């Protein structure tokens, strides 16, 4: 895992090792991991143009491993060539099954409502990073609890909570939602910000706090 | 209260050797038979 940083005006490359980690010590295998060339940070864009991949300049991003992986030389050679790849495989990859985003949302907590589409050309579609994330949560809770041919005890009683719209049923509904959000480990913690009923129909939101 | 009201002007009373002739008015007691309701259902708002 890693932290993101940006390059400010006329800051050194020992600066900000020495903010986040304490020891400005470790500078010199920070370096690595970001694949920098001697003059690693570089206040001017027109000097980045000499060879621009292999340097940073002021408004560049920055990768900040945590300190556990600064010393694996894996996470050294991966984080020196991927670059902004890295959310995207640290969050993962998967085939993207929103094809239909407009009608999964009229007909949920009932089945057949997914299916594969097409992107790019001659590839079936794939989604990635944050999308993917949300995708995930997306299908989860709209699966009921033990719907899946194997590891049951996934997705949620969303089908079996509907009531009377007393704010008991409410609130039980938020704490399904919220218990179906934090079911995966990747997802920190989630809350409520609102709940709102209109007659017949309930509306709310929740914020959920996903690692960096 | 066996009767609601009564106009205490309104009585007449004419007598005639041994003969008396008698009028007069009374308030009965109104009944109140008909009811009539206008009942609406409305949206409502619950919120956090």
């Amino acid at each position: 895992r890693f932290k993101k940083h940006v390059v400010q005006h006329e800051e050194t490359m020992q600066a900000i090792a020495q903010r986040y980690y304490g020891d400005v010590s470790y500078w010199i295998d920070l370096v690595e991991h970001n694949n920098l060339k001697y003059p690693y940070l570089v206040e001017t864009d027109e000097e980045k143009m000499k060879d621009p991949e292999r340097l940073a300049s002021t408004g560049d991003t920055l990768i900040i491993p945590i300190e556990s992986d600064l010393t694996d030389v894996s996470a050294k050679e991966i984080n020196s060539r991927d670059k902004d790849v890295l959310v995207e495989l640290a969050l993962g990859r998967d085939l993207n099954i929103t094809a239909d985003e407009k009608y999964f949302n009229e007909h949920g907590t009932s089945d057949n409502i997914l299916a594969f589409s097409t992107n790019g050309n001659g590839d079936l579609d794939t989604v990635k990073g944050i999308d993917n994330m949300k995708q995930q949560l997306q299908a989860r809770l709209l699966t009921p609890r033990g719907s899946l041919m194997l590891h049951p005890n996934y997705g949620s009683d969303l089908h079996n909570l509907f009531g009377l719209n007393i704010p008991e049923q409410a609130t039980l509904i938020e704490m399904e939602v919220l218990r179906t959000l934090t079911s995966d480990n990747r997802v920190k913690s989630a809350n409520l910000i609102d709940w709102k009923i209109q007659g017949n129909v309930y509306s709310g939101q929740f914020s959920v706090e996903i690692k960096s | 209260n066996e009767i609601q009201d009564f106009p205490a002007e309104d009585v007449q009373v004419i007598v005639e050797g041994n003969e008396a002739r008698i009028s007069m008015t009374v308030y009965p007691i109104r009944s109140f038979k008909k009811i009539s309701v206008s009942l609406v259902y409305k949206q409502q708002t619950l919120q956090a």
